[PDB]
DNA sequence: TATAATGGGAGCTGTCACGGATGC
DNA sequence: GCATCCGTGAGTCGAG
């Protein structure tokens, strides 16, 4: 439901040594499976910290607990010498499509 | 084949053709004279005859010896709405002008 | 028939032919002031050379710019070559094009007008609607309503009054 | 020609010209007539190319120095180029000109435009169609003034005759001037001082109303 | 460029 | 994944240079890489010979010029409104002739703009586009008089602006006349002025025996050159003294000044091939030795009465024949302008050459560049010809570049423009598109250039052939115009070849554009492509022979209204010249040379290449056009890449892997759908807004001004009076709001404070006053805020003040701030999209997935495209498209279908039943037989006379899928739709016309200012049009009120419409309406007029409608 | 016609 | 009364005398530096009326109170400043002028 | 304020059909 | 009586 990235004010930016735009970027994590495994647990932070040269996926954020990945393979960003990436995306339980318009989160 | 909106047009704005058929003025009966060079044809009632001279190639309504009324077209083409005013009156050329641009 | 022929020329109100500041302070006007101002030195200085006692031939030439400067603020390229504002060949507009044409006062003011409590917007088809029925966006309804919204807003507690209803609509 | 009068205009005003310079004239210099003639055209033609040139006119002197301004500035071009900025041409200029007396003359130089100037390819848009009227009220300020002007009322109408009154005599909303203490108080036949207190205390129970009722609150914007 | 709204 | 190509038809050449009818026209105007000795008389440089010397003694002369760099680079250009230019010096010396004395100085003109390497230019920080003229070719033509046949017009027409048009008749009264000027003059006269004496007449034209008779006039041989010439100077100039150096000057001025009068060289060479002579200058004329001698004249008559006789070998013109009529480029018209320019200086140079000071004058005190000056500046801004570049697109920019118009100066309007020349002419083939044009008034006159054609240093255009001798087909390729194409019998390009020989007993062929069957002995020539047929636009439609031409045109104009998608895809199946588009649009980046890539950003990409040097491609990115729309190249290669020559670096706008691309692939049934597809309308799935199909990104830029009044100054500041904290909440320390920000209507771009206008308050403001106690500020709220309708992230901030470095705006402006805010498109109801084919529509409803009718596998439809728009529209190239675009989907692959060398029905089937083996086998192997419901659908089909009864259910389906069809299961009931439906891949694209720019609403707004009537258009929060036919339907309704309405208390009766408001605020009833201010200004003008309008009453009796305040 | 040139005309008589 | 009828006729030079509230004697519109109307200009407010409302040039008399009061100094109106849309000027003319409708229209009625 | 100076300068050319006013 | 001149017309929103 949310991305936050360091240095990054909004979704038409670039990033230095980051091949992907944001809205790129965005498009990828809007890919991103995330189970959660307690009922109870409504939202989680996936906390991301890297720099390149690397090829950065799903896989490459911080665990929680009782959170699981569905497909740590899906690519996120490319990283080059220099290049550094530092991210906090919220993912939320909902039900149906709920455009980033409507909730604003 | 159809003349349409210049038709139309032609007849709202009450105007002149130049496809313009050729009326008789009054009535009487139809004497074509024909020179191979030249082309005629008269309307002659009992007190005085009336002379129309039109080019050869022009296709005639009439066969010789017919009686026309005063308006009635001698060669094909649109009328002068004018020139059916002076001979027919004003009802003949209110029906013409609505047939006419009814046709359209 | 006399009063065919002008003594004296008419003046149009200044709101007609406005001098006005634009948005940068720039100024902007209409071209009757141009062809009045014409007018109004070619006339002067016609008094100043009857005054003066000039010969004829300066006198008869000064008379045939006043009526041809008459000319172009009344009718402008009726007679003659149409006057143009120096470094154009835009003709100026006079009082007999600001009246006659599509772009004159009649068929552009009169006969039709731009109103109020109006919009636009592409359409799309209504298949669930009654024959009687139109959708209308949201937002139009709110912009073309707005006086009754103000005062409905006003019948209830939405709003203390309409002067708070609008700066709440703002 | 070009300067923006026409050429009949030139040669009307240059006929001016003519006429004083035979006013003026001399023979006994033994100097032909054109030699004289042609200053006082010169100068009738010029003065009228000051004078009249402009929908919105310009002393002469002024129009001297907006067009040394602009000769200086060509200059100023030729030599740099490329158009030269304010600093520039202040140098040039001279001592008491600055960046800001240049711009300021530049700005009071500059000239009225159409409003009947086309716009689009079609002859259909006029720019003076883009021109809103500042002058006239909206339908929305009206409506305001009025309500306003209700509201007023009826908040006066909570006061008594006397302090109402006080208050729109004061404040204008009777014959559109300001009474003066000693005008409303030869009014209603009190002194100043009386007439003042009474004026503080009508405003002083509309304040009291006001913080009540909340109702002249919105019109201050 | 007009005609039902090609351009 | 794998890109099948169909056709046989080889292309020995490849599509020149998109742009080069742009560039290689201005580069040949400039000569700028020229070194000024090598320059050639065509170009600026002619302009400066045509001009130069200047004479009356002082003399002026030209030297040479120079092109300096350019004081500022594109980017630098655009940002702060600028025009990318260099200076133009020209080096003069000026030379007494008495004295001998010569003053040499180079002295700078001013700028001139560049060209940038795409073709366009910058003006004052735009973008704009010259656009080709095209006009009647100079030279001599000859005419049938449309009043007396047997009788015709000899036509001399020179340049536009080049001196008079004229015209040669032989009167019914036997004489040959002279038109010039709207003057009618016997030619004779003139005959005598060039010198010829009557025996000379009498042998030259003596062959026509009746006509020369009418030339004969003795009263005109028995005068002298001197005298015949002061005849026509008094002839042609009544009440001019006849002065013999005047009437010379006049006549030279008139026909041999090559500087007033000149034939193009096109002019020169038509004149020379049609009257079979040979021209020494331009003029019709010269004067020589002391004495006029003829040049045109005399082979014009001669040729006119050979015409006018039956002589053999003498026929009219052709007008509208594509050799007749030529191409002024950018070029042409810039120099054209740079002419005029020149000559005005020229005057002033003579005025202050005959007023200075004869001891010192200086090239640099009698030149003043000005003139000059603003005639450039006014060719590139105010000129019809340089319009507003269209960005939208990439092509749509390559396509904006190629247009040719017959309209602007020198051109036709609209009203003298009549059926035969917006015709297409046969001479269009492979010149003109056929297809590509405006709808509307313009249909015709604006045209598109063929993807082929070439246009010559003469101004025509010229179309590749191939050589063709003894029935081989070489590969030698000639341009030719259309006159020179018509000496030949040319194939077409499809004409059956075994190697380079041609096999056919009969080919097909053109001669003189007439369809022809000949045998392989009279080819001479043949078609390079079908491609050259259509333009750019035209080219890039797919089983366009399946379309009827008329919604090819719409196809065409609305793949230039295009928008970039951010997830934007090539065509599945393309044309084959997606690719070059891109190229030449110089919308993507490529490598230079073979390399390998260093460094990959988002904003950046460096390449080392063989020569071990290191190359940086900075990215454009999220850049605004001139439409609003976003540019913006992301990269397409990886750090340690090795990259050949010609390599994709990187990809702009509308490009997918440097393939074009103007849509999205969507996955279309036709089928009619519950009236939400009723007429054109067009049914999607949210599906396509889920994973953002159609999503575009558009960046709009706002502006605001803060200047030095006499009331004291404005200023951009955070302190807004009257303003919470919660509106300042996004504004930063100076005012502005702050990158990043999300702004809606309303909001606070700028904010800016301006000093009230002089005011007394009103009792009740001063009252009020003093009841709340609060000063009355003397400044007020100016800020610029948000538009109606529009909002965004705000990406950017520009602010320049006066006293900053680099920094100096037009005078009283004390600074200037913009704000560029960016906004992300979804698809919406209300928008247009379009496919190739002409197919437009509004998307009128977006279901969920669970609505939309969906294969058995479970997949759903993207878009619902009802069948009824085919029939009637004729283009079944869509529906081709559709079918291959179905085979392609469960294949997995993309097609470039080449136009009229395409993919046909069997092959189209040969890869549907493959298709079909993986869209079937797949279900058979995963445990499931056929189902119920496709058994009541086969029944059906079976009826239908579809399938073959008797074979088995898959065979049944597989002859279904065959045609195209499948069976498909309704989303709401599960119930299958009846008969089997026609479902498959379908390129769509989104237009630039979408509802939200469009949408727009009033109450009450501002005003004008004489006429009092609501302001139009949407940026001026401005009413609706109620026009003449609006009032005419009101009136036909009888709906009076509602009509009075709106001619007064919705428009311009002030008192009404102020009272209207308060009453319906009030909620009161709306009061009577009053005279409409209008019809004051009506009355006052009809004054101005000398004319006086009464309104009276029934007793006769003056009525005041202005009150007692216009009456003293 | 043109007035230009009629004054010229009239000037051009003296 | 209710508006019936409407007449066009030609106007008297004593008609547009009498519908003028002043001559305009100077092609002069508004001042260079104040931007004010200039006296016996196009724009003048002594003729045309006032620019603001109820409010003179020189600002004499600034409130409604006065209503058809002339000021002394500036010789401006106290009104309305809508007025400033209605009220007609003139230009009295050294030689009488032909209007240009009643010649070049053919026939010319005054040929 | 004084040598003498003495008739301008672009046109813009591919519609059309009418109606009504002058000219053989 | 009939050629030829001159003047005047030549679609609607929308945006620019
Ligand atoms: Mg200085
Ligand atoms: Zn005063």
């Amino acid at each position: 439901t949310s991305v936050y990235i360091e240095d990054v004010l909004h979704e038409f930016s670039t990033i230095p040594g980051v091949k992907e735009d944001v809205v790129e970027i965005i498009l990828n994590l809007k890919e991103l499976v995330v189970r959660f495994l307690n009922p109870s647990l409504q939202t989680v932070t996936l906390l991301l910290k890297a720099e390149g040269p690397k090829e950065v996926k799903a896989r490459d954020f911080l665990p929680v607990a009782d959170v699981e990945i569905m497909n740590p393979d899906l690519h996120i960003a490319t990283l080059e010498e220099g290049g550094r990436l530092n991210m906090e995306v919220r993912v939320d339980r909902g039900v149906g499509y709920v455009p980033a318009e409507k909730h604003g989160i | 084949i159809t003349q349409g909106l210049p038709r139309v047009i032609e007849l709202f704005e009450a105007r002149r053709p130049k496809a313009k058929a050729v009326i008789s003025e009054i009535d009487g009966v139809v004497r074509i004279e024909e020179t191979e060079e030249k082309l005629s044809v008269f309307v002659e009632s009992e007190g005085f005859s009336k002379e129309y001279k039109l080019p050869k190639e022009a296709r005639l309504l009439v066969k010789d010896g017919d009686y026309v009324e005063a308006g009635q077209p001698l060669t094909r083409g649109a009328i002068d709405p004018h020139q059916l005013l002076e001979a027919k009156g004003p009802e003949a050329v209110e029906r013409y002008l609505v047939e006419e641009i009814q046709k359209v | 028939p006399e009063w065919m022929i002008l003594e004296a020329v008419p003046v149009l109100p200044p709101d007609l032919r406005p001098m006005v500041q634009v948005d940068g302070g720039r100024f902007a006007t209409s071209d009757l002031n141009d062809l009045y101002r014409r007018l109004i030195n070619r006339n002067n200085r016609l008094k100043k050379l009857l005054a003066q006692g000039a010969p004829e031939i300066i006198i008869r030439n000064e008379k045939r710019m006043l009526q041809e400067a008459v000319d172009a603020l009344l009718d402008n390229g009726r007679r003659g070559a149409p006057v143009t504002n120096p470094g154009s060949d835009r003709p100026l507009r006079s009082l007999t094009d600001i009246l006659s044409g599509k772009q004159g006062r009649f068929r552009q003011n009169l006969l039709g007008k731009r109103v109020d409590y109006s919009g636009r917007s592409v359409i799309v088809v209504g298949p669930q609607l009654k024959l009687h029925q139109c959708g209308l966006p949201k937002r139009m309804a709110l912009e073309l309503f707005k006086p009754f919204l103000l005062k409905k807003m006003e019948e209830k507690g939405i709003a203390p009054n309409v002067k708070a209803a609008r700066r709440m609509l703002e | 020609t070009g300067r923006g009068l026409s050429f009949l205009d030139l040669i009307q005003e240059g006929n001016q010209g003519l006429i004083r310079a035979v006013e003026k004239f001399e023979y006994k210099r033994r100097f032909k007539f054109s030699t004289y003639a042609t200053w006082w055209i010169r100068q009738a033609i010029n003065r009228a190319i000051a004078d009249q040139a402009r929908t919105i006119r310009i002393p002469v002197h002024m129009v001297e120095t907006i067009n040394k301004l602009s000769r200086t500035a060509r200059q100023l071009q030729q030599e740099l180029g490329r158009e030269p900025t304010y600093e520039e041409i202040a140098e040039a200029m001279g001592p008491g000109w600055d960046a800001k007396r240049v711009e300021e003359t530049l700005k009071i130089a500059q000239e009225p435009v159409s409003l009947e100037t086309p716009i689009g390819d079609e002859k259909d848009s006029f720019y003076g169609d883009f021109i809103p009227d500042e002058h006239l009220p909206s339908p929305v300020d009206a409506a305001t003034q009025s309500l306003l002007s209700e509201e007023l009322e009826k908040a006066l109408s909570k006061l008594s005759e006397r302090e109402a009154m006080v208050l729109k005599l004061r404040k204008g909303l009777i014959d559109g001037r300001e009474h003066t203490l000693e005008e409303v108080g030869a009014f209603f036949g009190v002194t100043r001082e009386r007439i003042r207190q009474i004026e503080n205390k009508a405003l002083r129970k509309l304040k009291y109303h006001e913080s009540r009722t909340r109702k002249l609150r919105d019109f201050l914007d | 460029a007009x005609x039902x709204x090609x351009g | 994944m794998e890109i099948k190509r169909f056709g046989r038809i080889r292309e020995v050449i490849p599509l020149p240079p998109l742009t080069e009818i742009q560039v290689e026209s201005y580069r040949r105007a400039l000569q700028a890489d020229v070194p000024p000795e090598k320059r050639e008389n065509v170009g600026i440089q002619a302009a400066f010979r045509e001009t130069f010397p200047i004479e009356e003694g002082l003399v002026l002369d030209f030297l040479e010029y120079r092109l300096g760099e350019p004081p500022f680079p594109q980017d630098e250009c655009r940002e702060k409104d600028l025009t990318y230019q260099a200076p133009l010096y020209a080096r003069l010396q000026l030379i007494h002739k008495d004295t001998g004395l010569i003053k040499e100085d180079e002295v700078f003109l001013g700028h001139i703009p560049l060209m940038t390497e795409d073709g366009s230019f910058i003006i004052n920080g735009a973008d704009r586009v010259i656009v080709s003229q095209i006009h009647r070719s100079p030279g001599v033509y000859f005419t049938p008089d449309p009043a007396r046949p047997g009788r015709y017009i000899a036509s001399i027409i020179p340049l536009p602006k080049r001196g008079p048009w004229i015209d040669l008749e032989v009167e019914p009264n036997g004489v040959v006349s002279m038109k010039v000027n709207k003057r009618k003059f016997p030619l004779v006269l003139l005959l005598r002025v060039l010198g010829y004496d009557q025996e000379t007449l009498a042998r030259e034209l003596g062959a026509y025996g009746e006509l020369v008779q009418g030339l004969m006039d003795e009263s005109v041989f028995a005068m002298r050159p001197e005298e015949a010439l002061i005849r026509l100077f008094t002839l042609l100039r009544p009440g001019d003294p006849p002065k013999r150096d005047k009437a010379v000057a006049y006549v030279y001025g008139l026909i041999a000044d090559p500087r007033r009068y000149d034939l193009g060289e096109a002019g020169r060479y038509k004149a020379e091939e049609k009257l079979g002579i040979r021209l020494s200058g331009r003029t019709l004329a010269r004067f020589e030795d002391g004495e006029f001698k003829d040049e045109v004249f005399l082979p014009t008559l001669r040729y006119l009465f050979a015409l006018t006789a039956g002589v053999p070998g003498h026929e009219v013109d052709d007008i509208d024949h594509l050799g007749n009529r030529r191409i002024r480029t950018v070029g042409e018209l810039m120099t054209d302008q740079f002419r005029v320019g020149l000559a005005r200086l020229a005057r002033g140079v003579r005025e202050r050459m005959l007023m200075g000071s004869e001891d010192s004058l200086t090239p640099a005190k009698l030149v003043n560049s000005r003139p000059l000056e603003a005639a450039i500046r006014e060719f590139f801004s105010r000129s019809q010809l340089s319009q507003f570049k269209d960005e939208t697109n990439p092509l749509s920019s390559l396509r904006h570049k190629r247009r040719i118009s017959a309209l602007g100066p020198g051109g036709l309007t609209r009203e003298r423009a009549g059926f035969d020349v917006r015709d297409v002419h046969r001479t269009h083939y492979g010149r003109i598109c056929p297809v590509e044009t405006p709808e509307g008034a313009n249909i015709g006159l604006i045209t598109s250039l063929a993807a082929y054609a070439r246009v010559d240093e003469l101004g025509f255009i010229r179309t590749p052939y191939r050589r063709v001798v003894g029935g081989v087909v070489t590969d030698e390729v000639v341009y030719m115009t259309a006159t020179e194409e018509d000496r030949y019998t040319i194939a077409q390009a499809n004409t059956p070849l075994e190697g380079n020989r041609i096999a056919a007993e009969r080919v097909v062929a053109r001669r003189k554009g007439e369809p022809v069957i000949v045998s392989p002995e009279e080819v001479e020539f043949m078609d390079v492509s079908p491609k050259q047929v259509f333009s750019v636009n035209t080219n890039l439609i797919p089983f366009l022979e399946h379309d009827d031409a008329n919604r090819a045109l719409m196809g065409s104009n609305m793949q230039t209204q295009a928008v970039p998608l951010i997830r934007a895809q090539a065509p599945v199946v393309m044309t084959g010249l997606e690719e070059r588009v891109v190229r030449d649009s110089l919308a993507a980046l490529y490598a230079e040379e073979d390399g390998e890539v260093a460094k990959v950003d988002g904003n950046r990409i460096v390449v080392r290449y063989e020569d071990g040097r290191l190359v940086e491609y900075p990215l454009r990115r999220f850049y605004r056009s001139n439409q609003g729309t976003a540019l913006d190249q992301r990269p397409r290669v990886v750090v340690g890449q090795r990259v050949r020559k010609g390599d994709l670096l990187a990809d702009g706008p509308a490009s997918e892997n440097g393939f074009l691309a103007l849509g999205q692939n969507v996955l279309v049934a036709i089928m009619p759908f519950d009236g939400y597809n009723f007429e054109d309308a067009i049914v999607i799935s949210e599906e396509l807004l889920k994973r953002d199909f159609y999503t575009s990104i558009h960046i709009e830029r706002y502006e605001i001004e803060a200047r030095d009044t006499k009331l004291g100054p404005e200023r951009i500041t955070r302190d807004i009076p009257h303003l919470s904290e919660a509106a300042l909440r996004d504004l930063d320390e100076e005012g502005v709001v702050r990158i990043g920000a999300e702004v809606k209507p309303g909001d606070i771009l700028v904010g800016r404070t301006s000093f009230k206008g002089e005011s007394e308050p009103t009792p009740e403001e001063r009252l009020l006053r003093s009841i709340f106690g609060e000063k009355a500020r003397d400044v007020k709220d100016t800020s610029l805020r948000v538009p109606p309708g529009e909002g965004g992230i705000v990406v950017r901030t520009v602010r320049l003040r006066r006293g900053d470095p680099g920094v100096e705006l037009k005078p009283g402006v004390r600074e200037v701030v913009r704000v560029y805010v960016a906004q992300k498109r979804k698809l919406q109801v209300g928008d247009k999209l379009a496919n190739r084919h002409g197919n437009k529509g509004v998307v009128a409803k977006i279901l969920p997935v669970e609505d939309m009718p969906h294969l058995p596998d479970g997949t759903p439809v993207d878009v619902i495209l009802n069948p009824l728009g085919v029939p009637s529209r004729m283009n079944l190239g869509q529906i081709l498209e559709t079918h291959l675009g179905l085979a392609g989907y469960f294949l997995g692959q993309r097609y470039i279908s080449p136009i009229f060398d395409g993919a046909k029905e069997p092959e189209i089937k040969e890869l549907l039943a493959q298709a079909f083996e993986v869209y079937f086998g797949k279900r058979k192997g995963e445990g499931f037989g056929v189902d119920k419901r496709e058994v009541e659908v086969l029944r059906r089909a079976e009826k239908l006379g579809l399938v073959t009864p008797g074979k088995t259910p898959e065979e049944q389906l597989k002859e279904l899928f065959l045609q195209g069809k499948v069976v498909l299961y309704d989303g709401r009931t599960g119930e299958p739709i009846e008969g089997p439906i026609v479902v498959g891949q379908m390129f769509i694209m989104k237009l630039y016309h979408m509802v939200e720019d469009k949408m727009h609403a009033r109450s009450t707004g501002p005003y004008s200012l004489i006429t009092q009537q609501p302001l139009g258009g949407k940026a001026q929060f401005g009413g609706q049009r109620f026009g003449e036919m609006e009032v005419w339907a009101l009136e036909a309704y009888g709906a009076a009120h509602t009509l009075q309405e709106m001619l007064t208390l919705k428009s311009d009766d002030i008192e009404g419409r102020n009272a209207a408001y308060e009453a319906i605020i009030k909620g009161e009833d709306v009061p009577e309406p009053s005279v409409p201010e209008s019809f004051r200004v009506l009355v006052k003008e009809l004054q101005a007029l000398a004319l006086d309008v009464q309104t009276l009453d029934e007793k006769d009796n003056p009525v005041d409608i202005f009150e007692g305040l216009a009456s003293k | 016609s043109d007035p230009v040139r009629q004054y010229l005309h009239e000037i051009g008589q003296v | 009364k209710e508006v019936r009828k409407v007449r066009i006729a030609l106007a008297s030079p004593e008609k547009i005398r009498s519908w003028s509230y002043g001559e305009v004697e100077k092609p002069e519109t508004i001042n260079y530096r104040t931007l004010k109307p200039e006296r016996d200009g196009l724009f003048d407010e002594r003729i045309f009326g006032p620019i603001k409302d109820y409010e003179c040039a020189c600002g004499k008399y600034k409130r409604q109170r006065f209503e058809g009061k002339v000021c002394e100094r500036c010789g401006v109106e106290v009104t309305k400043s809508i007025v400033r849309r209605y009220r007609m000027g003139h230009i009295e003319l050294a030689t009488p002028a032909a209007h240009i409708w009643f010649v070049k229209d053919v026939p010319s009625k005054i040929g």
